């Protein structure tokens, strides 16, 4: 199917003493594969997936240099934006950055992105053309004029269409045994009486990968949204994901209700019905 | 921009009394990133708890997974306790194996 490579960066200023807290993570699809944490002892970019440990020491040296450079950029930006917004030196503030590329089922470039936030709100982002900038306010407009003058978008476009997609294809090949394996949802239904004449039916999807999934309830084959509840997809902690959906029904009427599961690992969508024995 | 955490407490595997498992507390949707998360057993803090590396969603809100091994029983109470700048008091969500 389609695939993505993304890097996430967070820096949080510490006005009381010292440098910002900086955390960086890299993902292929929904799999974390590298991390850097300024509070950790190594002060190196570190592996988090077996297939990236293949890479030699020149890789780990280069990635460590680049991620520390990112951390200093964030440190400088925190100071610059505090000035733009006329904020006190006493408060803590946050900068966040995300960038990456998507490729299609043919592993060819589909789109790239590069976005920046200050205190949890959009600040500046590269447009989909990878040539111009969306500035959310007049402070960001100032940054936009500087980045136009310094050819910044050109360098980001070159990376997103070149290096980013080339190494993504390299990772997809080296980590083939997991990165190109789909794990279909293991599904089952549970039944919880809520009174002597109503019950909750809960439809479970467990141990699936990637995280994208749709769970929907139908009653006599029409969609059902009244009296349903859907939890956010959540990590199992072993690299796979979990989700459930529930509906409250009159006791005795369970056979009217069907749960429908769509996922990349399923040739055909699945249909589940309560089996009158538990 | 202050956004309060959403909390889910659950097991990694379908729970069976007496069989070891992993207890998860997933906190998401919050800003700023500083947050206190404890896993509790019978009201008391479990002490070897690990957590994921901080990351964030489309709207820039943060998410973290806290986790530890545990063995469910008929007798023990498990829960997640969360404190954040947006919360007046720590929020306690009890583990229910049906959810
Ligand atoms: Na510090």
């Amino acid at each position: 199917g389609s695939h993505s490579m993304r890097y996430f960066f967070t820096s949080v200023s510490r006005p009381g003493r010292g440098e910002p807290r900086f955390i960086a993570v890299g993902y292929v699809d929904d799999t974390q594969f590298v991390r850097f944490d300024s509070d950790a002892a190594s002060q190196r970019m570190e592996p988090r997936a077996p297939w990236i440990e293949q890479e030699g020491p020149e890789y780990w040296d280069g990635e460590t240099r680049k991620v520390k450079a990112h951390s200093q950029t964030h440190r400088v930006d925190l100071g610059t934006l505090r000035g733009y917004y006329n904020q006190s030196e006493a408060g803590s503030h946050t900068v966040q950055r995300m960038y990456g590329c998507d490729v299609g089922s043919d592993w060819r470039f589909l789109r790239g992105y590069h976005q920046y936030a200050y205190d949890g709100k959009d600040y500046i982002a590269l447009k989909e053309d990878l040539r111009s900038w969306t500035a959310a306010d007049m402070a960001a407009q100032t940054t936009k004029h500087k980045w136009e003058a310094a050819h910044v978008a050109e360098q980001l476009r070159a990376y997103l269409e070149g290096t980013c997609v080339e190494w993504l294809r390299r990772y997809l090949e080296n980590g083939k045994e997991t990165l190109q394996r789909t794990d279909a949802p293991k599904t089952h239904m549970t039944h919880h009486a809520v009174s002597d004449h109503e019950a909750t039916l809960r439809c479970w999807a467990l141990s699936f990968y990637p995280a994208e999934i749709t769970l929907t309830w139908q009653r006599d084959g029409e969609d059902q949204t009244q009296d349903t509840e859907l939890v956010e997809t959540r990590p199992a902690g072993d690299g796979t994901f979990q989700k459930w959906v529930a509906v409250v029904v009159p006791s005795g009427q369970e056979q009217r209700y069907t749960c429908h599961v769509q996922h990349e690992g399923l040739p055909k969508p699945l249909t589940l019905r309560w089996e009158p024995s538990s | 921009i202050q956004r309060t955490p959403k909390i889910q407490v659950y097991s990694r595997h379908p729970a069976e009394n007496g069989k070891s498992n992993f207890l998860n507390c997933y906190v998401s949707g919050f800003h700023p990133s500083d947050i206190e998360v404890d896993l509790l057993k019978n009201g008391e803090r479990i002490e070897k708890v690990e957590h994921s590396d901080l990351s964030f969603s489309k709207d820039w809100s943060f998410y973290l997974l806290y986790y530890t091994e545990f063995t469910p029983t008929e007798k023990d109470e498990y829960a997640c306790r969360v404190n954040h700048v947006t919360l007046s008091q720590p929020k306690i969500v009890k583990w229910d194996r049906d959810m």
